[PDB]
Protein backbone atom coordinates (compact mmCIF):
# COMPACT_ATOMS: atom_id res chain seq x y z
CA UNK A 1 0.00 0.00 0.00
CA UNK A 2 1.60 3.21 -1.09
CA UNK A 3 5.51 2.35 -1.71
CA UNK A 4 4.54 -1.29 -2.22
CA UNK A 5 2.43 -1.28 -5.02
CA UNK A 6 3.21 -1.97 -8.48
CA UNK A 7 1.63 0.44 -10.03
CA UNK A 8 3.38 3.57 -8.54
CA UNK A 9 6.91 1.75 -9.75
CA UNK A 10 5.93 1.58 -13.04
CA UNK A 11 4.43 5.13 -13.79
CA UNK A 12 6.87 7.16 -12.06
CA UNK A 13 9.67 4.90 -13.35
CA UNK A 14 7.87 5.04 -16.98
CA UNK A 15 7.45 8.46 -16.65
CA UNK A 16 11.16 9.78 -15.71
CA UNK A 17 12.32 6.94 -17.99
CA UNK A 18 10.08 8.71 -20.65
CA UNK A 19 9.90 12.48 -20.13
CA UNK A 20 12.72 12.88 -17.62
CA UNK A 21 11.86 15.19 -14.08
CA UNK A 22 9.11 17.20 -15.82
CA UNK A 23 6.54 14.75 -13.87
CA UNK A 24 7.88 15.23 -10.78
CA UNK A 25 5.55 17.92 -9.94
CA UNK A 26 2.64 15.50 -10.91
CA UNK A 27 4.26 13.39 -8.09
CA UNK A 28 4.16 16.24 -6.02
CA UNK A 29 0.80 18.19 -6.07
CA UNK A 30 -0.75 14.72 -5.98
CA UNK A 31 0.83 13.40 -2.86
CA UNK A 32 0.01 16.70 -1.54
CA UNK A 33 -3.57 16.06 -2.72
CA UNK A 34 -3.60 12.45 -1.37
CA UNK A 35 -2.48 13.96 1.90
CA UNK A 36 -5.43 16.52 2.02
CA UNK A 37 -8.21 13.83 0.73
CA UNK A 38 -7.15 10.73 3.34
CA UNK A 39 -7.83 13.36 5.98
CA UNK A 40 -11.09 14.48 5.13
CA UNK A 41 -11.91 10.78 5.30
CA UNK A 42 -10.61 10.24 8.52
CA UNK A 43 -13.09 13.43 9.77
CA UNK A 44 -15.91 11.69 7.79
CA UNK A 45 -15.26 8.21 9.44
CA UNK A 46 -14.92 9.94 12.93
CA UNK A 47 -16.88 12.69 12.67
CA UNK A 48 -20.01 10.84 11.15
CA UNK A 49 -21.44 7.48 12.07
CA UNK A 50 -19.77 5.24 9.38
CA UNK A 51 -17.80 5.12 6.13
CA UNK A 52 -18.06 6.56 3.04
CA UNK A 53 -19.48 3.86 1.15
CA UNK A 54 -22.52 3.63 3.50
CA UNK A 55 -22.73 7.55 3.16
CA UNK A 56 -22.89 7.61 -0.78
CA UNK A 57 -25.60 5.05 -0.69
CA UNK A 58 -27.67 7.08 2.22
CA UNK A 59 -27.54 9.68 -0.45
CA UNK A 60 -28.32 7.75 -3.71
CA UNK A 61 -31.04 5.47 -4.63
CA UNK A 62 -30.52 1.74 -5.54
CA UNK A 63 -29.82 2.45 -9.37
CA UNK A 64 -27.48 5.53 -9.17
CA UNK A 65 -25.49 3.71 -6.10
CA UNK A 66 -24.97 0.34 -8.11
CA UNK A 67 -23.69 2.51 -10.48
CA UNK A 68 -20.95 4.30 -8.04
CA UNK A 69 -20.46 0.52 -6.54
CA UNK A 70 -19.58 -0.49 -10.40
CA UNK A 71 -17.10 1.96 -10.32
CA UNK A 72 -15.41 1.61 -7.15
CA UNK A 73 -15.93 -1.84 -7.82
CA UNK A 74 -13.82 -1.80 -10.73
CA UNK A 75 -11.72 0.58 -9.57
CA UNK A 76 -10.67 -2.00 -6.95
CA UNK A 77 -10.36 -4.83 -10.00
CA UNK A 78 -7.96 -2.54 -11.35
CA UNK A 79 -5.76 -2.39 -8.61
CA UNK A 80 -5.82 -6.48 -8.47
CA UNK A 81 -5.14 -6.19 -12.31
CA UNK A 82 -1.97 -4.14 -11.64
CA UNK A 83 -0.42 -6.68 -8.73
CA UNK A 84 -1.69 -9.53 -11.05
CA UNK A 85 0.95 -8.26 -14.11
CA UNK A 86 3.76 -7.48 -10.99
CA UNK A 87 3.68 -11.11 -9.87
CA UNK A 88 3.50 -12.36 -13.16
CA UNK A 89 6.67 -10.33 -14.51
CA UNK A 90 8.47 -11.47 -10.82
CA UNK A 91 7.40 -14.92 -11.64
CA UNK A 92 9.14 -15.01 -14.86
CA UNK A 93 12.11 -13.19 -13.61
CA UNK A 94 12.84 -15.73 -11.03
CA UNK A 95 11.56 -18.77 -12.53
CA UNK A 96 10.94 -18.55 -15.98
CA UNK A 97 7.38 -19.19 -16.43
CA UNK A 98 5.90 -17.30 -18.36
CA UNK A 99 3.57 -14.71 -18.09
CA UNK A 100 -0.20 -16.56 -19.03
CA UNK A 101 0.85 -19.56 -16.42
CA UNK A 102 2.10 -16.73 -13.91
CA UNK A 103 -1.35 -14.89 -14.42
CA UNK A 104 -3.27 -18.64 -13.80
CA UNK A 105 -0.87 -19.10 -10.74
CA UNK A 106 -1.97 -15.95 -9.11
CA UNK A 107 -5.53 -17.86 -8.51
CA UNK A 108 -3.68 -19.68 -5.61
CA UNK A 109 -1.80 -17.17 -3.96
CA UNK A 110 -4.34 -17.47 -1.15
CA UNK A 111 -3.95 -20.68 -0.88
CA UNK A 112 0.43 -19.80 -1.13
CA UNK A 113 -0.37 -16.88 1.42
CA UNK A 114 -1.92 -19.44 4.06
CA UNK A 115 1.41 -21.18 3.60
CA UNK A 116 2.96 -17.95 4.72
CA UNK A 117 1.20 -17.53 7.66
CA UNK A 118 2.29 -20.77 9.09
CA UNK A 119 5.55 -19.42 9.08
CA UNK A 120 4.94 -16.53 11.31
CA UNK A 121 3.81 -13.07 10.17
CA UNK A 122 6.67 -11.18 12.11
CA UNK A 123 9.67 -13.32 10.80
CA UNK A 124 8.53 -13.14 6.91
CA UNK A 125 7.55 -9.43 7.15
CA UNK A 126 10.91 -8.52 8.36
CA UNK A 127 12.57 -10.15 5.31
CA UNK A 128 10.92 -8.75 3.11
CA UNK A 129 11.35 -5.43 4.71
CA UNK A 130 15.07 -5.84 4.87
CA UNK A 131 14.73 -6.62 1.32
CA UNK A 132 12.72 -3.65 0.22
CA UNK A 133 15.03 -1.46 2.20
CA UNK A 134 18.09 -3.31 -0.25
CA UNK A 135 16.37 -3.01 -3.36
CA UNK A 136 15.88 0.77 -2.44
CA UNK A 137 19.54 1.42 -1.45
CA UNK A 138 20.50 -0.56 -4.72
CA UNK A 139 17.98 2.25 -6.32
CA UNK A 140 19.75 5.44 -4.65
CA UNK A 141 22.86 3.81 -5.37
CA UNK A 142 22.38 3.50 -9.01
CA UNK A 143 21.11 7.59 -8.64
CA UNK A 144 24.05 8.23 -6.33
CA UNK A 145 26.73 7.00 -9.02
CA UNK A 146 25.01 8.26 -12.10
CA UNK A 147 25.35 11.82 -11.43
CA UNK A 148 22.60 13.71 -11.55
CA UNK A 149 22.18 17.45 -11.50
CA UNK A 150 20.29 18.44 -8.35
CA UNK A 151 18.91 22.05 -10.74
CA UNK A 152 17.32 19.95 -13.59
CA UNK A 153 15.58 17.87 -10.35
CA UNK A 154 14.26 21.18 -8.73
CA UNK A 155 13.48 22.55 -12.38
CA UNK A 156 11.79 19.27 -12.80
CA UNK A 157 9.53 20.02 -9.63
CA UNK A 158 8.27 23.18 -11.05
CA UNK A 159 5.05 22.48 -13.35
CA UNK A 160 5.25 23.04 -17.32
CA UNK A 161 2.19 23.50 -20.06
CA UNK A 162 3.68 20.51 -21.83
CA UNK A 163 2.21 18.33 -18.90
CA UNK A 164 -1.35 18.99 -20.61
CA UNK A 165 -0.45 19.33 -24.06
CA UNK A 166 0.46 16.06 -25.54
CA UNK A 167 -1.22 12.50 -24.84
CA UNK A 168 1.79 10.71 -23.15
CA UNK A 169 2.72 13.07 -20.77
CA UNK A 170 -0.98 13.77 -19.58
CA UNK A 171 -1.04 9.74 -19.62
CA UNK A 172 1.54 8.88 -17.36
CA UNK A 173 0.39 11.76 -15.43
CA UNK A 174 -3.23 10.62 -15.08
CA UNK A 175 -1.82 7.27 -14.07
CA UNK A 176 0.93 8.79 -11.58
CA UNK A 177 -2.44 10.59 -9.80
CA UNK A 178 -4.29 7.79 -10.03
CA UNK A 179 -1.39 5.37 -8.59
CA UNK A 180 -1.06 7.97 -5.49
CA UNK A 181 -4.78 8.57 -4.74
CA UNK A 182 -6.08 5.09 -4.84
CA UNK A 183 -9.85 5.60 -4.91
CA UNK A 184 -10.54 2.23 -2.30
CA UNK A 185 -8.46 3.72 0.39
CA UNK A 186 -10.85 6.19 1.09
CA UNK A 187 -13.57 3.56 1.52
CA UNK A 188 -10.92 1.75 3.51
CA UNK A 189 -9.12 4.40 5.53
CA UNK A 190 -13.13 6.08 6.00
CA UNK A 191 -13.89 2.79 7.85
CA UNK A 192 -10.58 1.41 9.44
CA UNK A 193 -10.23 4.93 10.91
CA UNK A 194 -13.15 3.93 13.48
CA UNK A 195 -11.15 1.35 15.30
CA UNK A 196 -9.36 3.51 17.42
CA UNK A 197 -9.88 4.46 21.08
CA UNK A 198 -12.96 7.47 21.63
CA UNK A 199 -16.11 7.58 23.30
CA UNK A 200 -18.48 8.13 19.92
CA UNK A 201 -20.16 10.92 21.46
CA UNK A 202 -17.26 12.71 23.53
CA UNK A 203 -15.65 15.17 20.77
CA UNK A 204 -11.85 16.29 21.77
CA UNK A 205 -11.21 12.18 22.25
CA UNK A 206 -12.27 12.32 18.38
CA UNK A 207 -10.09 15.36 17.79
CA UNK A 208 -7.41 13.71 19.09
CA UNK A 209 -8.34 10.50 17.20
CA UNK A 210 -8.46 12.73 13.87
CA UNK A 211 -4.77 14.28 14.92
CA UNK A 212 -3.16 10.97 15.04
CA UNK A 213 -5.03 9.20 12.09
CA UNK A 214 -3.95 12.71 10.26
CA UNK A 215 -0.23 12.28 11.43
CA UNK A 216 -0.02 8.64 10.38
CA UNK A 217 -1.87 9.28 7.21
CA UNK A 218 0.69 12.07 5.91
CA UNK A 219 3.63 10.04 7.34
CA UNK A 220 3.21 7.20 4.98
CA UNK A 221 2.28 9.50 2.64
CA UNK A 222 5.64 11.46 2.78
CA UNK A 223 7.22 8.20 2.55
CA UNK A 224 5.08 7.06 -0.71
CA UNK A 225 6.40 10.67 -2.10
CA UNK A 226 9.97 9.78 -1.31
CA UNK A 227 9.84 6.87 -3.10
CA UNK A 228 8.36 8.20 -6.17
CA UNK A 229 10.71 10.70 -6.62
CA UNK A 230 13.93 8.37 -6.00
CA UNK A 231 12.36 6.10 -8.78
CA UNK A 232 11.26 8.71 -11.16
CA UNK A 233 14.63 9.59 -10.89
CA UNK A 234 16.06 5.97 -10.94
CA UNK A 235 14.44 5.22 -14.66
CA UNK A 236 15.34 9.14 -15.52
CA UNK A 237 18.77 7.86 -14.87
CA UNK A 238 18.69 4.81 -16.61
CA UNK A 239 16.88 5.26 -19.77
CA UNK A 240 16.39 9.11 -20.19
CA UNK A 241 17.92 10.54 -22.99
CA UNK A 242 18.83 7.27 -25.13
CA UNK A 243 18.35 6.48 -28.36
CA UNK A 244 16.63 3.74 -28.11
CA UNK A 245 13.70 5.09 -26.26
CA UNK A 246 13.93 2.48 -23.70
CA UNK A 247 9.88 3.08 -21.97
CA UNK A 248 11.63 1.87 -18.96
CA UNK A 249 9.56 -1.13 -17.40
CA UNK A 250 10.69 -3.79 -15.07
CA UNK A 251 12.19 -6.14 -17.21
CA UNK A 252 14.65 -2.64 -18.92
CA UNK A 253 15.07 -1.77 -14.55
CA UNK A 254 16.21 -5.51 -14.75
CA UNK A 255 18.85 -6.09 -17.26
CA UNK A 256 19.90 -2.95 -16.29
CA UNK A 257 20.65 -3.84 -12.79
CA UNK A 258 22.33 -6.76 -14.09
CA UNK A 259 24.61 -5.35 -17.14
CA UNK A 260 25.07 -2.19 -14.79
CA UNK A 261 28.82 -2.04 -15.07
CA UNK A 262 30.43 -0.97 -11.65
CA UNK A 263 28.13 -3.34 -10.62
CA UNK A 264 29.48 -6.05 -12.05
CA UNK A 265 28.34 -9.08 -13.23
CA UNK A 266 26.92 -11.41 -10.53
CA UNK A 267 26.81 -8.64 -8.03
CA UNK A 268 24.30 -7.02 -10.33
CA UNK A 269 22.85 -10.39 -10.99
CA UNK A 270 22.02 -10.39 -7.37
CA UNK A 271 20.38 -7.25 -7.26
CA UNK A 272 18.29 -7.87 -10.09
CA UNK A 273 17.24 -11.09 -8.48
CA UNK A 274 16.56 -9.10 -4.94
CA UNK A 275 14.19 -6.57 -7.16
CA UNK A 276 12.41 -9.55 -8.84
CA UNK A 277 11.95 -10.71 -5.10
CA UNK A 278 10.79 -7.24 -4.01
CA UNK A 279 8.12 -7.32 -7.19
CA UNK A 280 6.49 -10.81 -6.13
CA UNK A 281 6.82 -9.26 -2.08
CA UNK A 282 5.23 -6.09 -4.15
CA UNK A 283 2.35 -8.10 -5.33
CA UNK A 284 1.49 -10.37 -2.13
CA UNK A 285 0.89 -7.78 0.35
CA UNK A 286 -2.01 -5.37 -1.56
CA UNK A 287 -4.65 -8.22 -1.12
CA UNK A 288 -5.39 -8.19 2.16
CA UNK A 289 -6.06 -4.66 1.98
CA UNK A 290 -7.67 -4.78 -1.07
CA UNK A 291 -10.33 -7.14 0.23
CA UNK A 292 -11.00 -4.94 3.17
CA UNK A 293 -11.56 -2.12 1.10
CA UNK A 294 -13.89 -4.36 -0.98
CA UNK A 295 -15.83 -5.47 1.91
CA UNK A 296 -16.32 -1.85 2.71
CA UNK A 297 -17.60 -1.06 -0.79
CA UNK A 298 -20.17 -3.94 -1.38
CA UNK A 299 -21.45 -3.60 1.92
CA UNK A 300 -21.66 -0.15 1.58
CA UNK A 301 -23.57 0.45 -1.21
CA UNK A 302 -25.38 -3.15 -2.34
CA UNK A 303 -25.62 -4.25 1.54
CA UNK A 304 -24.64 -7.29 0.74
CA UNK A 305 -22.36 -9.81 2.90
CA UNK A 306 -19.93 -12.67 1.57
CA UNK A 307 -16.78 -14.01 3.03
CA UNK A 308 -12.79 -12.46 2.49
CA UNK A 309 -11.87 -15.81 0.65
CA UNK A 310 -14.71 -15.81 -1.42
CA UNK A 311 -14.74 -12.21 -2.58
CA UNK A 312 -11.32 -12.57 -2.66
CA UNK A 313 -11.47 -15.23 -5.27
CA UNK A 314 -14.53 -13.11 -7.79
CA UNK A 315 -12.32 -10.21 -7.67
CA UNK A 316 -9.07 -12.34 -8.46
CA UNK A 317 -10.52 -13.91 -11.12
CA UNK A 318 -12.13 -11.20 -12.78
CA UNK A 319 -8.35 -9.22 -12.98
CA UNK A 320 -7.05 -12.28 -14.39
CA UNK A 321 -9.20 -12.63 -17.52
CA UNK A 322 -8.22 -9.27 -19.14
CA UNK A 323 -4.40 -9.79 -18.39
CA UNK A 324 -4.62 -13.53 -19.94
CA UNK A 325 -6.89 -11.80 -22.79
CA UNK A 326 -4.04 -8.76 -23.39
CA UNK A 327 -1.27 -11.88 -23.11
CA UNK A 328 -2.91 -14.03 -26.14
CA UNK A 329 -3.59 -10.49 -28.51
CA UNK A 330 -0.50 -9.78 -28.18
CA UNK A 331 1.41 -12.83 -28.05
CA UNK A 332 2.83 -12.62 -24.33
CA UNK A 333 4.37 -9.08 -25.58
CA UNK A 334 5.83 -8.12 -22.21
CA UNK A 335 5.51 -4.55 -23.02
CA UNK A 336 2.17 -4.61 -23.55
CA UNK A 337 1.23 -6.25 -20.16
CA UNK A 338 3.32 -3.23 -18.73
CA UNK A 339 0.86 -0.53 -20.67
CA UNK A 340 -1.84 -2.87 -19.12
CA UNK A 341 -0.22 -2.23 -16.00
CA UNK A 342 -0.55 1.54 -16.67
CA UNK A 343 -3.61 1.51 -18.10
CA UNK A 344 -5.28 -0.03 -14.64
CA UNK A 345 -3.68 3.21 -12.65
CA UNK A 346 -5.04 5.51 -15.57
CA UNK A 347 -8.22 3.85 -14.85
CA UNK A 348 -8.05 4.89 -11.14
CA UNK A 349 -7.52 7.75 -12.31
CA UNK A 350 -10.81 7.87 -13.94
CA UNK A 351 -12.94 6.10 -11.06
CA UNK A 352 -11.80 9.26 -8.89
CA UNK A 353 -14.37 11.87 -8.98
CA UNK A 354 -17.21 9.41 -8.33
CA UNK A 355 -15.47 8.84 -4.87
CA UNK A 356 -14.25 12.55 -4.45
CA UNK A 357 -17.61 14.10 -4.91
CA UNK A 358 -19.42 12.54 -2.31
CA UNK A 359 -16.47 13.15 -0.23
CA UNK A 360 -17.02 16.59 -0.67
CA UNK A 361 -20.87 16.82 0.11
CA UNK A 362 -21.10 14.85 3.24
CA UNK A 363 -17.54 16.85 4.79
CA UNK A 364 -19.05 19.81 3.72
CA UNK A 365 -22.51 18.97 5.41
CA UNK A 366 -23.19 21.10 8.81
CA UNK A 367 -25.96 18.11 9.58
CA UNK A 368 -23.69 15.06 9.43
CA UNK A 369 -20.22 16.90 10.39
CA UNK A 370 -21.06 19.22 13.19
CA UNK A 371 -17.86 20.95 14.91
CA UNK A 372 -15.24 18.88 12.52
CA UNK A 373 -16.47 20.33 9.26
CA UNK A 374 -14.45 21.27 5.97
CA UNK A 375 -12.72 24.51 6.60
CA UNK A 376 -13.49 26.41 3.43
CA UNK A 377 -9.73 26.34 2.73
CA UNK A 378 -10.13 23.13 2.22
CA UNK A 379 -13.60 23.63 0.28
CA UNK A 380 -12.12 25.63 -1.97
CA UNK A 381 -8.59 23.59 -2.71
CA UNK A 382 -10.75 20.37 -3.08
CA UNK A 383 -13.34 21.58 -5.59
CA UNK A 384 -10.34 22.73 -7.44
CA UNK A 385 -9.03 19.70 -7.74
CA UNK A 386 -12.52 17.43 -8.48
CA UNK A 387 -13.05 20.10 -11.41
CA UNK A 388 -9.55 19.95 -12.70
CA UNK A 389 -9.26 16.56 -12.71
CA UNK A 390 -12.56 15.45 -14.00
CA UNK A 391 -11.57 17.63 -16.64
CA UNK A 392 -8.43 15.88 -17.49
CA UNK A 393 -9.97 13.17 -17.50
CA UNK A 394 -12.51 13.64 -19.89
CA UNK A 395 -10.15 15.73 -22.06
CA UNK A 396 -7.74 12.58 -22.20
CA UNK A 397 -11.19 10.71 -23.48
CA UNK A 398 -12.14 12.59 -25.74
CA UNK A 399 -8.59 12.98 -27.29
CA UNK A 400 -8.04 10.03 -27.26
CA UNK A 401 -11.56 8.90 -28.97
CA UNK B 1 30.20 -11.74 -25.94
CA UNK B 2 29.03 -14.60 -28.30
CA UNK B 3 26.58 -15.69 -29.49
CA UNK B 4 25.57 -18.94 -28.28
CA UNK B 5 22.92 -21.60 -30.00
CA UNK B 6 21.21 -24.68 -29.45
CA UNK B 7 18.08 -26.51 -29.46
CA UNK B 8 18.91 -28.41 -32.76
CA UNK B 9 19.32 -32.03 -33.71
CA UNK B 10 17.38 -34.87 -35.17
CA UNK B 11 13.94 -35.05 -35.50
CA UNK B 12 11.53 -37.17 -37.61
CA UNK B 13 9.16 -35.45 -40.17
CA UNK B 14 5.83 -33.61 -38.45
CA UNK B 15 7.77 -33.05 -35.32
CA UNK B 16 8.89 -30.38 -33.85
CA UNK B 17 12.11 -28.62 -32.59
CA UNK B 18 12.80 -25.23 -30.50
CA UNK B 19 16.39 -23.35 -31.69
CA UNK B 20 17.58 -20.92 -28.67
CA UNK B 21 19.67 -18.10 -29.43
CA UNK B 22 21.77 -16.82 -26.54
CA UNK B 23 24.41 -14.94 -25.64
CA UNK B 24 27.73 -15.84 -23.22
CA UNK B 25 27.24 -12.80 -20.99
CA UNK B 26 24.75 -10.78 -19.76
CA UNK B 27 23.41 -8.23 -21.75
CA UNK B 28 20.65 -5.58 -21.57
CA UNK B 29 18.54 -6.15 -25.05
CA UNK B 30 18.19 -7.92 -28.03
CA UNK B 31 17.08 -5.05 -30.14
CA UNK B 32 16.63 -7.43 -33.40
CA UNK B 33 16.96 -10.83 -34.56
CA UNK B 34 17.35 -13.01 -37.58
CA UNK B 35 17.16 -16.55 -38.28
CA UNK B 36 19.30 -17.91 -41.31
CA UNK B 37 19.44 -21.17 -42.34
CA UNK B 38 21.42 -23.53 -45.18
CA UNK B 39 20.76 -26.41 -46.68
CA UNK B 40 23.09 -28.80 -48.41
CA UNK B 41 23.81 -27.68 -51.81
CA UNK B 42 21.84 -24.44 -51.68
CA UNK B 43 22.07 -20.70 -50.69
CA UNK B 44 21.89 -18.61 -47.33
CA UNK B 45 17.85 -18.55 -46.95
CA UNK B 46 16.25 -16.11 -44.03
CA UNK B 47 14.10 -17.44 -42.21
CA UNK B 48 12.47 -15.31 -39.27
CA UNK B 49 13.01 -11.97 -38.42
CA UNK B 50 11.83 -10.38 -35.22
CA UNK B 51 12.14 -6.90 -34.77
CA UNK B 52 12.42 -4.20 -31.59
CA UNK B 53 8.86 -3.43 -31.39
CA UNK B 54 8.01 -7.55 -31.27
CA UNK B 55 6.80 -7.91 -34.49
CA UNK B 56 8.06 -11.16 -36.67
CA UNK B 57 8.14 -12.06 -40.37
CA UNK B 58 9.10 -15.30 -42.04
CA UNK B 59 9.53 -16.36 -45.82
CA UNK B 60 6.91 -18.13 -47.43
CA UNK B 61 8.50 -21.54 -46.95
CA UNK B 62 8.28 -21.09 -43.58
CA UNK B 63 5.24 -19.40 -42.52
CA UNK B 64 2.96 -20.99 -40.87
CA UNK B 65 4.89 -23.51 -39.10
CA UNK B 66 7.98 -21.41 -37.61
CA UNK B 67 7.61 -18.75 -35.09
CA UNK B 68 10.66 -16.76 -33.91
CA UNK B 69 9.57 -15.12 -30.31
CA UNK B 70 11.92 -12.98 -27.66
CA UNK B 71 12.25 -13.91 -24.49
CA UNK B 72 12.88 -10.97 -23.22
CA UNK B 73 13.85 -12.05 -19.13
CA UNK B 74 16.75 -14.13 -20.66
CA UNK B 75 17.33 -12.05 -23.57
CA UNK B 76 16.94 -15.49 -25.68
CA UNK B 77 15.31 -15.22 -29.09
CA UNK B 78 13.48 -18.72 -29.68
CA UNK B 79 12.37 -19.83 -33.10
CA UNK B 80 9.76 -22.52 -32.91
CA UNK B 81 10.06 -25.00 -35.79
CA UNK B 82 6.63 -26.81 -36.19
CA UNK B 83 5.19 -29.51 -38.55
CA UNK B 84 8.51 -30.29 -39.86
CA UNK B 85 9.68 -31.42 -43.54
CA UNK B 86 12.71 -33.10 -45.11
CA UNK B 87 13.76 -30.04 -47.04
CA UNK B 88 14.02 -28.00 -43.57
CA UNK B 89 17.38 -29.65 -42.82
CA UNK B 90 20.09 -27.82 -42.81
CA UNK B 91 22.85 -25.42 -40.72
CA UNK B 92 20.99 -22.81 -38.84
CA UNK B 93 22.79 -19.48 -37.73
CA UNK B 94 21.30 -16.62 -35.35
CA UNK B 95 21.73 -12.88 -36.08
CA UNK B 96 21.32 -10.29 -33.73
CA UNK B 97 22.01 -6.84 -32.59
CA UNK B 98 22.90 -6.76 -29.30
CA UNK B 99 23.26 -4.11 -26.98
CA UNK B 100 25.79 -4.44 -24.31
CA UNK B 101 24.57 -1.83 -22.08
CA UNK B 102 21.55 0.65 -21.96
CA UNK B 103 23.43 3.48 -23.45
CA UNK B 104 26.33 1.33 -25.57
CA UNK B 105 25.67 1.48 -29.50
CA UNK B 106 23.94 -2.01 -30.69
CA UNK B 107 26.48 -4.19 -32.64
CA UNK B 108 25.94 -6.84 -35.09
CA UNK B 109 26.44 -10.67 -33.81
CA UNK B 110 26.24 -13.94 -35.68
CA UNK B 111 27.11 -17.36 -34.46
CA UNK B 112 28.24 -20.92 -34.82
CA UNK B 113 25.32 -22.68 -36.38
CA UNK B 114 24.05 -25.12 -35.28
CA UNK B 115 22.58 -28.52 -37.46
CA UNK B 116 19.05 -29.48 -37.87
CA UNK B 117 18.39 -32.81 -39.58
CA UNK B 118 14.57 -33.84 -40.48
CA UNK B 119 15.14 -37.36 -41.37
CA UNK B 120 12.71 -39.77 -43.52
Amino acid sequence: VGYMDPGNWITSMQGGAQYGYTLLFVILISSLAAMLLQSMTVRLGIATGKDLAQMTRHFLSKPVAIIFWIIAELAIIATDIAEVIGSAIALDLIFGIPLIVGALITVFDVFLLLFIMRFGFRKIEAIVGTLIFTVLAIFVFEVFISSPQLTDILNGFVPHKEIVTNQGILYIALGIIGATIMPHNLYLHSSIVQSRKYDRHDNEEKAQAIKYATIDSNLQLSIAFVVNCLLLTLGAALFFGTKTNDLGGFYDLYHALKTEPVLGATLGGVMSTLFAVALLASGQNSTITGTLAGQIVMEGFLRLSIPNWLRRLITRSLAVIPVIICLIIFKGNSEKIEQLLVFSQVFLSIALPFSLIPLQLATSNKKLMGPFINKTWVNIISWTLIVILSGLNVYLIIQTF
Amino acid sequence: VQLQESGGGLVQAGGSLRLSCAASRSIFSIDTANWYRQPPGMQRELVATITRDGNANYADSVKGRFTISRDRARNTVYLQMNSLKPEDTGVYYCNAAIRTTVRTSAQEYWGQGTQVTVSS
